[PDB]
DNA sequence: TTTTTTTTTTT
């Protein structure tokens, strides 16, 4: 469907609002690059890194709990 | 049995009289002997309908300076409440053991399993260790516990409500620094608590003999030459017959406060109330429902919740922001208290520091600290009462060793 | 504290058992108590004159601003001047109060109590 | 397969 991006990135973040390119990134996380194998057997990353800096404030809390909870693999650690 | 309970919950004014019913010897405290009963008899253990297991156990946690009758709190709530356990700081989870009689090696139950429905008292919370650190936060937001242990992999059952008491560091609690400092806690521990309460000290001379004449005479009829009746049958019976019902009216009457409270807070250095003391507020709304038997919410009970849930928070704060919070809130929530304590908060202060003025340059230790009036009223001006005489005659200040002269205008403090 | 008064009926105690008696008398308790004062002793320092001054001030200054605006900061020094000058008289004094009283007034910076 | 005491390598 024409608009398959955004209609993701709306849907994975209910409570906490403000700001979609928080969430705009998490949508990738989720998916990932591809694993490559070069010739010379050099793999390269299939994953992806964020930060998210500033207070703590206790909005971030939901966020990762979020991300945790609908993932197929994951884990939220202290 | 129960005829007698009826009308003397129907009193409306039970409040006062359990109050001072637990801590029967340790005088003063009224402050944490509020919270303590709220944690007594608990809340309403509800079940929200998104598969979020919203917990229903007041939890606490204590500190202050060493010798101000902590450890008798713990002991005290071993003995009203039932199955209660108890333990130190310095045998958490179940442990493997080789059995006395059966020389087997067996599995033991722990200390957190022990009180699988009732209370778990903590002494020296400081103490612990890391692994047990480490296991005492996981009960607090799952209450339940896993053992894949040597013996085998089993998961247990942990429904306890946790009251314990850390100590301050340096050996004296100072609220300079917040209350996350002098604890020496872990963080994201403290928040696993609803209530903080803070005991603190201060050289008060009209309290010094307060506290030994009762000291003294507690060791005149100790040798060899609301009572502990209707409180325990009390908790027995409130425990069970009462299920609290919640409307929707007060679910607007709250988020008028947060949304005023939660700038007044970050502006400063600090964090506002959140989501946790929520939580705690509307849980400590149905500790009333077990004293009452009210088991209704209404906007009474949550001008004590609201009430509670900010007590808990304006004292764990800074120097001059336990100060200017309270110059804000404590005139703004329109405390439903006494009119009187509020005319004692005045004149206890401007005596006390007419003491302190005049040993720093005497340093006697006098007799009688005399005090004019018209100090007095000036204060009074900010809160609009203007109130002495029918305080005067109130004997809710003869107590505190005061006095006042008409002509002469003198508040002459005896000790 | 409070535990030091649950140890004074001790030694008053013990001290009447030691002369076989029944009953504390007033005669028990004042010694009991001469012990346990001559017990704590006072920690010392190289001072305590210049403490008296750091507080005698800011009694001076506290309840002074919580109610007007604030204190001219070349007469609150003078007051100190104009409270306690007002009895030992001597002409020599003045003088030498007042630049023990810019050097400490100085001092207070760097505790961060008395800023200006 | 448990305490308690004593020596030495290791995080
Ligand atoms: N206000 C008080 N009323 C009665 N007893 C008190 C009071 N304050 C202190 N005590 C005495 O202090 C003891 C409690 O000390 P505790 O709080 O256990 O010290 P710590 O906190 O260092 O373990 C009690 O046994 C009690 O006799």
């Amino acid at each position: 469907l024409p608009n398959v991006y955004e209609v993701i990135s709306k849907s994975i973040a209910p409570s906490i609002f403000g700001g979609t390119d928080m969430k705009k990134a998490i949508a990738c996380l989720l998916f990932g690059g591809s694993r490559k194998r070069l010739p010379d057997g050099l793999t390269r990353r299939g994953d992806i890194n964020l930060l998210m800096l500033g207070d703590p404030g206790t909005a971030k809390s939901q966020l990762l709990k979020f991300v945790e909870k609908c993932s197929p693999i994951g884990v939220y650690t202290s | 049995d129960v005829k007698m309970i009826t009308s003397l919950s129907k009193d409306q004014q039970i409040g006062e009289k359990i109050f001072a019913s637990i801590a029967p010897s340790i005088y003063g405290h009224e402050d944490i002997k509020r919270g303590l009963a709220l944690a007594l008899f608990g809340g309403e253990p509800k079940n929200p309908g998104g598969k979020h297991k919203v917990r229903g156990d007041i939890n606490v946690l204590l500190c202050g300076d060493p010798g101000t009758a902590k450890s008798q709190f713990l002991k005290y709530i071993e003995k009203v409440s039932s199955r209660a356990i108890f333990t130190t700081g310095q045998g958490l989870t179940a442990y493997v053991q080789r059995h006395p009689v059966s020389r087997e090696w067996t599995l033991e139950a722990g200390a957190l399993v022990l009180a699988d429905r009732g209370v778990c008292l903590i002494d020296e919370f400081d103490k612990m260790n890391d692994q047990d650190r480490t296991s005492i936060h996981e009960a607090m937001e799952q209450q339940s516990i896993s053992i894949s242990k040597a013996g085998i992999v089993t998961s247990l059952q942990a429904r306890c409500t946790v009251i314990a008491a850390a100590n301050p560091i340096g050996g004296r609690y100072d609220p300079s620094l917040t209350f996350s400092e002098n604890v020496d806690l872990t963080e994201p521990i403290i928040s696993r608590f609803d209530i903080l309460c803070v005991v603190r000290d201060t050289v008060d001379p009209v309290q010094d003999e307060m506290l030994a004449r009762f000291v003294v005479g507690s060791h005149v009829r100790h040798h060899p030459s609301l009572p502990q009746e209707v409180l325990k049958k009390y908790i027995i019976y409130a425990k069970e017959r009462v299920h609290p019902k919640l409307n929707q009216m007060d679910q607007d009457k709250v988020a008028k406060m947060y949304s005023d409270l939660r700038k007044e807070s970050m502006a400063t250095g600090s964090i506002p109330i959140t989501v946790r003391h929520i939580e705690s507020m509307i849980r400590m709304a149905e500790a009333h429902a077990r004293i009452h038997l009210r088991d209704y919410v209404i906007e009474d009970d949550v001008n004590m919740a609201i009430r509670v849930m900010l007590e808990s928070f304006i004292d764990t704060q800074k120097f001059s922001v336990m100060r200017s919070m309270r110059k804000t809130f404590a005139r703004y929530l329109s405390f439903r208290r006494d009119n009187n304590e509020l005319l004692l908060f005045i004149l206890k202060q401007l005596v006390a520091e007419q003491v302190t003025y005049q040993r720093n340059r005497f340093g006697a230790q006098q007799d009688t600290i005399e005090v004019p009036e018209k100090d007095l009223v000036d204060k009074a001006r900010q809160i609009n009462i203007h109130n002495l005489s029918a305080f005067y005659d109130s004997e809710l200040f003869r107590m505190n060793k005061f006095s006042h002269d008409l002509k002469r205008k003198m508040i002459l403090q005896q000790f | 504290t409070v535990r030091q008064l649950e140890s004074m009926i001790r030694l008053s105690e013990a001290m009447a058992r030691m002369h076989c008696c029944d009953e504390v008398q007033p005669k028990h308790v004042k010694e009991a108590f001469r012990l346990l004062n001559k017990s704590i002793i006072r920690v010392e320092t190289p001072e305590y004159c210049r403490i008296s001054n750091l507080i005698v001030l800011h009694l001076r200054k506290v309840e002074e601003e919580e109610d007007e605006s604030a204190l001219k900061r070349s007469e609150l020094v003078n007051w100190y001047l104009k409270e306690i000058e007002s009895e030992i008289d001597s002409e020599e004094e003045l003088i030498n109060k007042k630049r023990i009283i810019e050097k400490v007034i100085h001092r207070l910076t760097h505790y961060d109590h008395v800023l200006i």
